[PDB]
């Protein structure tokens, strides 16, 4: 019934530095009047893609390159077993729109996501056309007719179906360009944050009369609000006509990661391996982000976490009652702060919440 | 009456500001003892007074327990007498002796250290009640002279 | 009715070790408001008037890098001297420019400590009072330029 | 079975100053909304590296230098019997990416950790290449082929395999680089801390009236939460294909140090030689930090320690039931209050805990 | 066999006018939750260093000065009968780093501790240097090896070998610098010292815990290479001092009746403080002293049991709440002198 | 003491991708002053000559239209080459003239991007330094007369 699935996460990290800019400063952001520490949507996405949870439950992430030479070498191995080389080379050339001659370096327009399965299927098609003495343009016309066939290859690589592809040069420009099923926001702190500075020393075992290096590093503890949206019809489309159950499956896997996954830097020196303290999931007709609950930057009372969850519940109550939303909602939390709006169904374990999303809000 | 007053910062910086600010609570004779100073809300103060203080816009009152005094001779009580000894007595012996002069007349001291005087004394009852009403020593309008009793 | 920067400099130089050191201890610039020696030092120079005091705060905090790291001589800018040191790397100056308010004063003081810089004090002083909008950009410009002549 | 091994430690120090900044202040950190006293991960790590326990049970630490001239002096000395001087120098020059020509001062790009065994193995390779008169790039290719050997040399310098190495210029920039199997957090106090300030006097035997020096020092007592994670697969890799048991061996060693080692400063004047009051170790699929148990800064009840352990345990219960993890977990403490629901095996002594980790739960 | 000798002392004495701070209050410390009375590490250190017992049992107190002028005068008297003045002055020059010799006042960089013995040793090395026409820097290079000798001269003045000494601008920075062998905590009361108002009585008798650690191998090293025995002697004299001494000479609360309030020593392989035995402030139960002792005992129990401590350990206690064991303090001093 | 237009042109061509891109991002000409690579690029060419920098700013900004829209060969006027593109409509040029100062440099850059013009660079550089009512007028006249030749 409802098309959008909203995922709200409240997660608190200990002192850390989870996103740096060119100056190795934390990534600041201002809301609505106060500095907040920010983790980029891109970091979140790649954290989830490159994650082991993903590899276990979704499959292979996509191959993102701007370098076509290396790509053609890879594809030559794998599909080299499956197809003729001349055919592979040509398939890459058509999709790319760039000329794949043996030369050391061949570069695409821009960094692009690739799926090997996809390319394999395209290779099948180019094999059929080449044997049948079909012209490239004619081939393009025929492939345009059934898009879904090209998109089921997406099922093999899902991150693309989630966050999308852009094309500028190839046959890819015509057929394989994809809108993201999932829209995600850079996570920000619920409260104001003034960044701490850690002053370090590198001690040189071979000089006694001093340190070998002196430096500074920005770092913060913070309670972050992560928000993400999955458009369901869009996800089904991008997979080539998959069912709501497959979609919801992917949606829960995303929920899990959204609650569980933390970007890698500089975790080896700061180790903010923190789990989500609050995970709330709602079905809706039109997407909704609860970030406005924290436009008034939350002031610490017994920590930032609790009054943040409080703020969240209260706002969601106001919004849901103001705009008369009646969508399926469930909330799982680690702390004993209870939700105000029934019906927000309370889940004792994340796995129960996840099973609830799979059953479509029951 | 025992009050728990907080004086605002702009009106408690100086000691005479403290005395005036606590004087202004009576639109209708008292003794005051400072618990904590220079908090963001100003001076945290325990206040003994003849009349009931009325909350000013500089000296807020948190509560007012009136008391009536039930003392028995022989009974052991903790005590904090914040006071000030002079003739300024720098020696420890001299301070303790001073205490046990006033209190020696009213009620024997069994233990004590230092000025805020913290200790245990044992008790004549009317003489002591009288002494608490009176206050003890110099600077009764400067924060000193307030003895508080506490039962064991 | 400006702040006589050189007068302040000499006053800082003339302080007793107890007060010079007492102020040197301050970690962040606003903590200067807790020291009486601060009030005493600033007092001739007009700290009594609001929107004189933020400037005075920054100026003193930069002097408190100690002990005499700021050495006075068209004029010589702070950016210039930071380059003339050659100890300081561009990236650090960048962090200074990019830095939020109190942190920026702190990192600056840290730089001063590191550079043992040879500036034109009242120039840098002025620059410090209006700090900083153009001033940040201006110091970047001066630093990169001086650093590139070399 | 499980790849990550988590180590949680609660340790209470008496008044002390275990980490200063350039201004000789304690290392603050704000969490969540309150000041906390901090000990930096670098400090803990170096404590452990330089520690006697490590020397005893792990082997040589690595030597971190930025000075290649001094370094070549050392290597020339130690390896001089094993290899020709010319070859030792060329090996250093290649690994470094700087030319080591007997010049007084030679400096690398950045401070770097070196292991004597590693440089030795490379010296061997450079010797064969030198005898066969094969070119450097080809050597580079061949060495790229079998990475594991260069990693097996790490067993001699394990601190590197644990915390990792980075390079920017040399042949090792291409060849010898490791991210590190263990991640460690700056230790934080469970509770808010307002630091005390001690005022020094230096009394001059030659002036009878005043003091010769007056000073100040920040210090606090604090209950600290230490956390560390060991990636086992990574550790095995970093040692050149070492066994799970070797990894666990190193892991137990870490648990011990983490429970035992305190940075040296300013210990001679404050003497916070405190043992851990709570040590907890759990195997899991994904690394987990219990720091969130103390985001609500713990309030003193009968001291900070007792409620710290309270916070920890209740929160552990909540996380464990909520995220449905069923990994091997054991806890050793001097004082429970506090019991976790018993999906944690309870070790009456640390040595038993260590034995439990060595045998993998 | 073991290297660290751990000294735990419970002492009872008034908490009034002992160690003051800048603002004339008694030095305090927060642990853990509650406010406690404090005697500073450095205050204990110098109390001992200047104490009588120390004068009769360990030696002369090293002299700590900033004014090299007065130092030059003192040295010219104590040496001018033994050494040529210009060599004395050159020696103070080299050693101190500051040029010499004449002015109204000459300062060093920081307050520096010295022993006139060490000085004299260097005066003799310098004499032989200038007589052999050796360059200063080669004198220094030679002086790099056999630091041990300059350390026997530290066997002359002992507190330096316990408290450590650090110099900056001088020759000793390069050659004669030494980190102390004993670590001492500040003394903290066992119990709270603010009452909370709106048996368990006592004031004017605090119970403080003092811990010191002696690094034996580092004592031997810091002296010329003294054997363990000498080191142990110094150690016992510190056990004594630590157990008995109070600033203002205000004898420990029971000094007419017992030698120590409570003492415990354990040889161990890594230093270990028992401060956490009182992080929960001890509550008064018939005084502070007894519940304090008992707190120390139980903590020591669980710690030793849990961390598997096979320490060479012995104790002197007065009260009867007890879980080795010595009948008198001096006998304990003996047991330490003898290494278990 | 003028600005060596051709040397500057070549200097911009020789820039690293990092800097070609770093300068191209700039929205208004003054933001160039926040870029260090700018100061590095310009400084030999007489930046640090106050009366030179406004000119230098404009030249760099127009080059900053990127990546290589401005391609060099009696001389070829900017107006002429803008017409020779045939992409640009007269009205737009009029608007370039009618806009106030900073706006006019911005708008021009937009035009340059669209036209991908073949000018005589040092000429365009001269016109660009002296940029003024007259110069503008000439831009119009050359444009219309050229667009009319065609």
């Amino acid at each position: 019934m409802s098309n959008f699935i909203n995922i709200h996460v409240l997660i608190s990290h200990s002192p850390s530095c989870l996103n740096r800019d060119d100056m190795n400063m934390q990534k600041d952001a201002i809301f609505g009047g106060k500095r907040r520490v920010r983790i980029s949507s891109q970091s979140l996405k790649r954290a989830m893609r490159k994650s082991g949870y993903y590899a276990q439950n979704i499959g292979e992430s996509s191959l993102r390159t701007i370098h076509l030479a290396q790509l053609r070498d890879v594809l030559r191995q794998k599909l080299g077993e499956r197809f003729d080389q001349k055919i592979i080379d040509k398939t890459l050339a058509l999709l790319s729109g760039k000329s794949v001659d043996e030369a050391e370096k061949i570069s695409a327009d821009a960094v692009t996501p690739w799926v090997v399965g996809e390319i394999a299927w395209f290779c099948e098609q180019v094999a059929k056309a080449e044997a049948d003495n079909l012209d490239d343009k004619k081939l393009l016309k025929v492939l345009k007719e059934d898009i879904a066939a090209i998109r089921v290859n997406l099922q093999q690589g899902v991150d693309i179906a989630l966050s999308g592809r852009m094309a500028t040069s190839g046959m890819m420009t015509e057929l394989g360009k994809v809108d993201g099923a999932m829209s995600i926001a850079h996570a920000i702190t619920t409260h104001q944050v003034d960044s701490d500075i850690d002053w370090f020393t590198a001690v040189d075992d071979l000089q006694e009369q001093g340190s070998a290096h002196l430096g500074t590093q920005e770092f913060s503890s913070g309670v972050f609000y992560r928000y993400a949206n999955i458009n369901l019809a869009q996800l089904q489309e991008n997979l080539g006509g998959a069912s709501r159950e497959q979609a919801l499956e992917i949606a829960t896997h995303v929920v899990h990661m959204l609650a569980t996954e933390v970007p890698g830097a500089k975790q080896r020196t700061y180790a903010a391996f923190n789990p989500a303290d609050m995970v709330m999931v709602n079905f809706s007709d039109m997407p909704l982000s609860m970030a406005n609950a924290f436009e008034k930057a939350v002031k610490a009372k017994d920590g930032f976490l609790q009054p943040s969850i409080q703020a969240f519940n209260q706002y969601w109550d106001r919004v849901a009652n103001g705009y008369g939303l009646n969508g399926a909602a469930a909330q799982f939390s680690l702390s004993d702060v209870d939700p105000i709006t029934a019906q927000v169904k309370q889940m004792p374990t994340l796995e129960q919440l996840k099973s609830w999303v799979r059953n479509n809000g029951e | 009456y025992l009050s728990k007053v907080i004086i605002a910062r702009a009106w408690s910086r100086d000691l005479y500001q403290l005395h005036q600010g606590l004087w202004h609570l009576f639109p209708n004779d008292f003794l005051f003892h400072v618990e904590k100073r220079n908090t963001p809300e100003g001076c945290h103060v325990l206040l003994q007074s003849a009349q009931m203080p009325v909350s000013t816009a500089v000296a807020t009152v948190i509560k007012t327990k009136q008391v009536e005094f039930q003392l028995q001779v022989g009974v052991p009580l903790y005590f904090r007498l914040r006071a000030n000894p002079i003739k300024p007595l720098i020696k420890e012996a001299e301070q303790i002796a001073w205490l046990q002069r006033k209190l020696g007349n009213a009620a024997r001291v069994e233990d004590v250290h230092p000025v805020c005087f913290e200790g245990v004394l044992t008790i004549d009852a009317p003489a002591l009640i009288d002494l608490v009403q009176q206050g003890i020593g110099p600077a009764k309008s400067m924060g000193c002279g307030l003895l508080s009793l506490a039962p064991l | 009715d400006e702040i006589d920067a050189m007068a302040l400099y000499r006053a800082w130089q003339q302080l007793d070790n107890g007060s010079c050191a007492q102020i040197r201890r301050v970690s962040e610039p606003d903590e200067l408001r807790d020291i009486p020696a601060f009030y005493r030092l600033v007092q001739p120079f007009g700290w009594e008037n609001p929107r004189h005091q933020q400037a005075l705060l920054r100026m003193v905090f930069c002097l408190s890098a100690g002990k005499n790291v700021i050495r006075h001589q068209t004029g010589i800018s702070l950016g210039r001297a930071l380059a003339n040191s050659g100890r300081i790397n561009e990236r650090r100056i960048f962090q200074l420019i990019r830095a939020d308010r109190t942190a920026d004063m702190v990192q600056l003081r840290r730089l001063l400590t590191h550079a043992e810089p040879v500036l034109d004090w009242p120039l840098m002083a002025r620059m410090l009072t209006w700090w900083g909008k153009r001033e940040r950009q201006q110091l970047l410009e001066d630093f990169v330029l001086t650093t590139n002549k070399n």
